[PDB]
Formats: C-alpha cells, structure tokens, sequence
C-alpha cells in the first residue's frame, strides 16, 4: 500500500579524506548544504557558484546557512559523486561541471 | 513526417535498394549544374524498321532515381554517368519515394521552345 | 591423485553472463568497493542469493569423489610393496 | 551514441511488440524484406547495452539475510 | 511517455486476443507484412511495463503463514 | 469499458469456436488476413478478465475437510 | 441464452466432423478463409457451457464403495 | 433425432475412409474445400453417441472371475 | 576444500526475472526496501 | 585492419536488432537473396574479434574470497 | 592398470573457448600472464571464473581406480601361490 | 599457396558474419545461387588452415600447477 | 572494383553459366582476328511465308557473349562456332555483365555503305 | 589419378567453404542443379583420399608415456 525506499547517504565516493574549512561569506540566498561556492570579484566574500566563472570553483558546501551568515563551513579536500551534488542551473554542461573543481584537493568522481 | 506509416517503409526500402545495387550520376548543367546522385541505371533495348526496311538501332536508358533529388530538373539539361554522357528526355511521376528518368544520347536536339 | 583433487576442489562453481566482468561479479556475487589483473576479492559473509535475467546464470560444479577406488588400489600395491620388501603389510602402511 | 542508440533500439522493440515490426516492404516492381530477430535476445541486449551505458540504477548485488 | 505506451500495449493485446492484428495487408501494387509476436511475450512485456511505471500496487510479496 | 470489451471477447471466442474467427479476406486485387491466436491462451485471457473484473466471482477457497 | 449457442456450437460440432465446416470460401476474387479449430478444444468448450448452462444433470459425485 | 444424425455420421466415416472425402471441390472460379479431421476422433464420437442414445446394449459391466 | 565447501554453502538459492531487481526481490523474497547494502 | 571490421561488425549488429539487416532486394527482374545469420554467432565473432584487436580492457578473470 | 589410473586421475579438468588459449587460460585459470611453458597457474583460495556463452569449463568424473582389479589380484594371487605350494596369506 | 585462401576465407568469414553472403543473383531468367555454409565449419576451417599455415601460435599445451 | 555491390555478382553468376553452359566458340577475321571465347549459343527457329508459299524455314543464332571480350568487334566480321562458321549481324547493348551476338549464316552481304 | 583427385576435390571443398559452390544455374528455359554434400563428410572423404594415395604422412600412432 505505503512503500517508499531509504537509500544510504555517502558523500565519499573513495577513502580520500574530506576536510572543512570556515570562511566569511556574502551569500544573498538562501543556499542548502554542499552547494558549490566561488569568492567575490571585488570583496571576495563567499557566495554559492553561478556555473558561468569557469575555474572560479574555490569549495562546496558544508552545513545550510542563509544571509544571516557571516561565515560559513565548506569542504576544501574530497571526491564527491556527481549526482548527490547539486549545481546552479546555469552550468549545464556536465563536462564543465566534473571539471569544475579540476587543479584543487576538491574532486568529482 | 508520412502520414502512412508505409512511406517511410517504401522509402527506406528505395534508399537501401539504390545504394546495394545503384551507381552513380553525375548530372551537369541545369540549376543543379555539377552535382552527385545515385540511380540505378537500366538500357532496355529497342528495335525500329523505317520503310521497307532500316535497321536502325537503339536503347532506351532509364534511372528510376529518387524524386527529392530530382525536382527542378526539366528536360534541357544533360546527365553524365561515369564516363557515360546523357540528356533527361523525360521525368515519370512521384510513385511516393521515386521515379524513372527517360534519357537519350549525346546532345539534345535543339530547343524548338518559340 | 593430490594434485587432481587439489584442481577438482579450486573451481567450486561458474557464471555466465554477457556483461562486463566486473560488472557480473558485483551484481552476481558482490563485494567491490575496493580502496584503490586481481579481478575483485569477495567478503565471505552470510548467505547470499543472487539476481539473475535471461542469459545469466549460475552452476556450481558438484567435482567427484576423491577416491574412486584409489584407497583400495593402494592397499593392493602396499601389499605387493610389503610382500617385496619382506616386512609385514600392516607395518609398512 | 549511446543515448540515441539505445532510444532507437528500445522504440523499434516497442513497435515490434505493438504492430509495426515490417517484415517486407513491396511496392510492384520493388520488393525487399528485413532479417526477423527473436524477442528474448533483443531484451537481453537491451539490457546489457543499459548496463554498459552510464544510465541510472538497474540492478543491485545479491541480497542480504538476518534474523 | 510511459502511460501512453501501456494503453497502446493493452489495446495491441486485446486485438490481437479478439481479432484485430493484420499480418499483411496488399493492394495489387503495394503490400507490407509485419513480424508476429507471441501472446506471451506481449504479456510479460505489457506486465514489466505495468510494474516499471507509475501504476498502483499489483502484486504483493510473498504470503507468510501463522497458526 | 470493461464490460463490453469482455463481451466482445466472448463473442469472438464463441465465433472461433465455431466458424467465424476470418483468418484471412481479400478481394480484386486486396487481401489482409488477421493473425491468429489458439484457443487456451484465448479462454485464459477470458477467465483472469472475467475474474478481474467486478462481476460475481466464480473462485472460492481451496477446500475443507471434515469427518 | 446459452442454450442458442449451446445449440449452435453442437451443430458445428456436428457438421465439422462429418464433412461440412468450410475451412475457406474462394469466390473469383472473392475469397475469405476462417480459422480452423481442432476436436479437442470444440468438445471442450462443449462441455464447459452445457455444464455452466443449467441443462440436466451430465455428472454426478464420484463413487461409493461397499462390501 | 440422434438416429439420424448418428446414421449419417457413420455413413461418412465408411465413405471417407473408404474413398470418397472430398476434401475439395474446383469450378471455373469456385473454390470450396472442407476442413479435415483424424479418424479415431469420430470413431469415439461414433461410440458416444451410440452409448449415449438409447441403442441397443454394447457394453458390459467388466468381467469377473470364479474357480 | 574447506573453502570450495563455504562457498558452495553460501549460495543456497538463486532467482531470475527480467523485472528490475529490488522490486522482484521485494515481491518475492520480501525484502525490507521500505526501510550500496542491496 | 581490425578496428574498422569492429565498428563494421558492431553497426551491423545494431542494425540487425533494430530493423535494418535486409534480406531480399528486388527490382523487376533483378533480385539478390543475402544469407541469413543468427544472434548468438554474431555476438561471439563481436566478442572473439574485440578481445583479439587493441581493444582496452574489458574482461577479468577468477575472484578472490577472503573472510 | 597403474599407468591407466595415473593418466586418468592426471587429466581432471578441461576448458574450451573460440579465442586465443593464452588469454582463455588467463581468464579462466587465473594464471600469471603478468610475467612451450604455456601459462602455469597459482594454487590460492577458491576461485570462479565467468564465461561469455560459446566457452564452458567442464572437470572429469575421471573413473574408480580399482574397479574389481583387487579381486582380480586376489584370485591371480591364489592362483599363483597354488602353483608355488606355499599359503596364500603367507605370500601376499 | 596458403595465405591467399587463409586470406579469402577470412575475408569471406567476415562478409556472411557482417551482411552480404550472396546467397543468390538473378536478372532476368539468368539466376544462379551458391550453396551456403556454417558459421561453426568455416571458423574451424579457418583455424586448421592456420594451423596448416605459418601462421604464429595460437594455441598453446595445457597448463602446469604450482602452489 | 565497381560501386555496384550487385554487377560483381551479376559477373560471377554471368561467368559461372558460361562455364557450366554453352561452347567455345573461336572468332575469325576482324580485329580481334582469331580468339576463342565461351558462350552459350541457341539457335530459335523462325518461318516467314511471304506470299502463296514461300516458306523460308530458318534460325536466329545468339551467343550471349561478355562484352569485354568483344569489345570493337564491329559488324562486318565472321564467326565460327566450332566446326561451323557465322558472321555477327547485330550485338546488343550490355545489361550490366554481358550482351548478346545476333549471328547470320554465311558470309556477310558486301558493305554498301558509300 | 590420385593426385589430381585429390586437387580438385580440395579446391571444391575450399570454394564452398569460402563462396563459390555453385548449386542452381538457369537460363530462362535451359536450368540444371546439382545436389551439395555435407562438409564433414566432404572432409573426411577428402581425408581418406589423402591417407589412400601416396602423399606424406599425416598421422602417427597413438603416443607413448614415461615418467
């Protein structure tokens, strides 16, 4: 009658470690966890990724935070599956977006 | 695109049928002027006897290519098949993925349009 | 007769499919998710039973006993080794 | 060419199971037919050509008990 | 597209239960044929796709016993 | 549209049982015939639908035994 | 109205047996051929009707046994 | 009227297995042909019915045995 | 030996359906996918 | 010179499986007839060909077990 | 009879396959391509190999050994210590 | 002359496997037709005439086991 | 060697009947002076009455011979069948393989062309 | 009259295995057709020939054994 189906939540793809890093942010929306995020042009505050600046990609997300967020967690370190991260719907390329992170300790399996 | 679910059939059936048996033709002149076509060529034999008796004889050559390649041909214009050199005399209706082209020999004869 | 049984043991059962090898034994029997030629080790955990579609399957060969008469046919050549040698059967074998 | 291969594969297998799987094509004068395949092998190659492809989930590795 | 394709499943079954599957069709001139499938075949195949989609339950899983 | 589609696979059932499942029609220069389906798979089909649907059922349990 | 096809199907029986069921009509030009169903199956169906249908008593329940 | 019916049957059967069948009949243009049955078939309707219309005895309770 | 005796133990049964392989194993074996691990 | 017949071999497999291994070729008086070839026999020369050729990796042998 | 059962039990298994033998032996038996020696194999934990459709790897029933050879022996055995005059337990 | 027929048998193995074994031609009442073969004979002619030939090796003797 | 796919087995079956059927046939004066092909010959009988009774009773002999072979071979020029001797009155266009020699008995009537 | 015996029945059995045996051949109104054999039988017949004529070995005699 009432079926769902419960999948097991992994972040790591493989035993690379993952590690955090906290950094003010100048978010304008409301951004859920493990968004991708680029620094400023001019005041290189944090904000979540347009998917337009290409090689801008500096970190995902760690935990949920809004405006009110002065600073914020990301993960600097990790492989993460291409699918359990979600992209702005501008880069809609999958190309672009696996190599979004390429030349840093962030990678896309 | 066929609102038959049987014209793309026949005309898959002509694509596949020109390229496994068809050779090329090479047309010149005309709008088309130098271009590349597949058809499969055909010279049926054919015998007059003019007066008490002449012996003059002739073939009737024929093409049977597609008809979206064809359209805007006319009958002035020349065909050249390999090293073989025609003349479209004739054009046979759309039978819905093709039809026959009549061709003569060397040049044609004159205009005589007024 | 050691070595045979030894070969007759090694290849417990077999699968046919028509998919990636790796793939047919991560769907068939499991394990993968290796940390970094060997194919892929298998945990041996509980019971498992597989999934299977048309053109795959699963036979495990039931091999054959192993001693097919070999223990008696060497009780026989003991007795003619022990009758040659000149000391009793039952203190040569 | 995956994606597209496999799209125009599975539309054939659907139109074969519904009614328009041609056998010939014979218009007079013109006459040709297809090679006729069986439905098992075209499911089976289906499936492999899937799981070869980098589509989503289709199966899953044996299965587990407890108590 | 799923929900299309299963009613074009369920009536390509009925007609060919009933009456309504043509083999051929010729008209001096012009003629095609189409390959026959098996009943079975088109059974299991309009029950996968009946399970695959969207549809409500239709069968349940293995029946347990109490005293 | 149960009901009658059940009706009218009765009627074809009855038809072919007796005389009148056409194989094949043609006239000058026209012929189409219909595939043919055998006879279990036909009453099967009749008996799962008939049961399927909501009418007065004709299956009971499996039995019982008393002394 | 089981009984009109009851009656109907008994004289196809009939008819089919001894000589008269036509497997096939070919007019010039006018042709149609019907499905030709086997014995079996036609006394099968025979027997499931006139049974379901509330005719007399065919059968009764099985067999006693006494010394 | 099984007498008549059981009269003409057997009388087929002799002429059909004798000679005289005509699977098919031909004219200018006129086609007709019957469908075919096996022999032992009507040979087991032809005990049947006999056995089931009130004809004289054929059959007798087994056979016992004494010393 | 002893390990040709395992893994011919651990197998038991097996099934097949060309149906995707949870919803034949929950249909058919049960299952739990109500509630990787398979 | 084995990539190509790869390729070759794999397209004409797609083909075949979809709708387009064509069997008969007819032209009002010129007709060619290709022989037929199976599934089973095909895919076996796809896989023995790709194994022989620089194909990558694609195939493994045994399995390990380990508590 | 020793000859006959020593072939017999030393041929045990056998597999077939339509592609070159050095790559059916290596991803069949395992073997060690990575270094006629044809391909010797490890002896390791029990493995199962997989094969696509036209390969098939059967072993041998082989045959018993001693099918009644021992009784022939036994009455052979008599025989000859007969013609010896000496006791057949004592001779073998 | 070994490798020319090693050759034309390869050549000719590729060609029924991928599509264009002429089975039979003919063009106005000139038709000739070739008898056809085994997918299985012509592979293990193939590998005889291989090993008959200088080809290199292929097979090779059984295999040794070493703990 | 051609974009036919078909004209090579048009060509194979062309030269397998040749070989299972007709004769060789050697050639006499002309350009190609003596060679020896194969072909097969027929020889159908045609009657013509004219007037009251003029039956002239005789046949029409055609080889059905390779174009390649009989490449220029003109029309003035004889042909022996064996033992027997013919001359070349017509030689019908190719169908793709071959043609067929239309052949008269005796010798050729003059020229008569100036 | 072995030796070309055996030459021609190779190069028979060589262009059947690879195109060339030809069966039918017709020239409207002028056909013949020749029966085909089998190629195990053809094998083994061209074998025996080999074996029976005075050609180089081609067997030897069991094998032996030593330790």
């Amino acid at each position: 009658t009432s079926k769902e189906t419960f999948t097991h939540y992994q972040p790591q793809g493989n035993s690379d470690p993952a590690h955090t890093a906290t950094a003010p942010g100048g978010l304008s929306a409301k951004a859920p966890a493990m968004t991708p995020l680029m620094l400023d042009t001019s005041s290189r505050k944090l904000v979540a990724w347009d998917g337009t600046t290409d090689g801008a990609a500096v970190g995902i997300l760690a935990v949920a935070a809004d405006q009110t967020s002065t600073t914020l967690t990301f993960y600097k370190s990790g492989t993460f599956r291409y699918e359990d991260v979600l992209w702005p719907e501008a880069a809609s390329d999958e190309t672009k977006k696996r190599t979004a992170f390429a030349g840093t300790a962030i990678s896309i399996v | 695109d066929f609102d038959n679910l049987f014209d793309a059939a026949i005309a898959r059936a002509d694509e596949t049928i020109r390229g496994y048996m068809g050779t090329s033709a090479t047309i010149t002149s005309g709008e088309q002027s130098g271009a590349v076509i597949r058809g499969v060529f055909d010279d049926p034999e054919n015998i007059s006897y003019a007066g008490q008796g002449v012996r003059v004889e002739g073939s009737s050559p024929s093409l049977f290519v597609r008809t979206d390649e064809v359209r805007q041909l006319r009958r002035g214009d020349t065909l050249t098949i390999g090293e073989e050199n025609f003349w479209v005399d004739r054009v046979s209706p759309d039978d819905g993925g093709s039809c026959h082209l009549w061709l003569g020999r060397g040049v044609p004869p004159a205009v005589n349009r007024r | 007769q050691l070595q045979s049984a030894i070969v007759k043991a090694m290849y417990a059962a077999t699968i046919e499919s028509e998919l990636d090898t790796q793939s047919a034994m991560d769907f068939i029997l499991g394990a993968n998710s290796q940390e970094q030629y060997a194919a892929a080790p298998v945990r041996l955990g509980g019971a498992k039973v597989p999934h299977l579609m048309p053109g795959d399957s699963l036979n495990l060969q039931t091999a054959q006993d192993t001693d097919n008469g070999y223990s008696v046919f060497e009780q026989s050549l003991l007795r003619y080794i022990a009758a040659g040698l000149g000391v009793s059967y039952e203190q040569l074998s | 060419t995956r994606q597209e291969e496999l799209a125009a594969a599975r539309a054939a297998l659907h139109d074969l199971m519904t009614g328009k799987r041609v056998a010939t094509v014979q218009k007079d004068g013109r006459r040709v037919e297809f090679t006729a395949t069986s439905v098992s092998d075209l499911k089976k190659y289906i499936a492999e050509l899937e799981v070869q492809t980098g589509m989503t989930q289709r199966r899953r590795g044996p299965a587990g008990f407890y108590v």
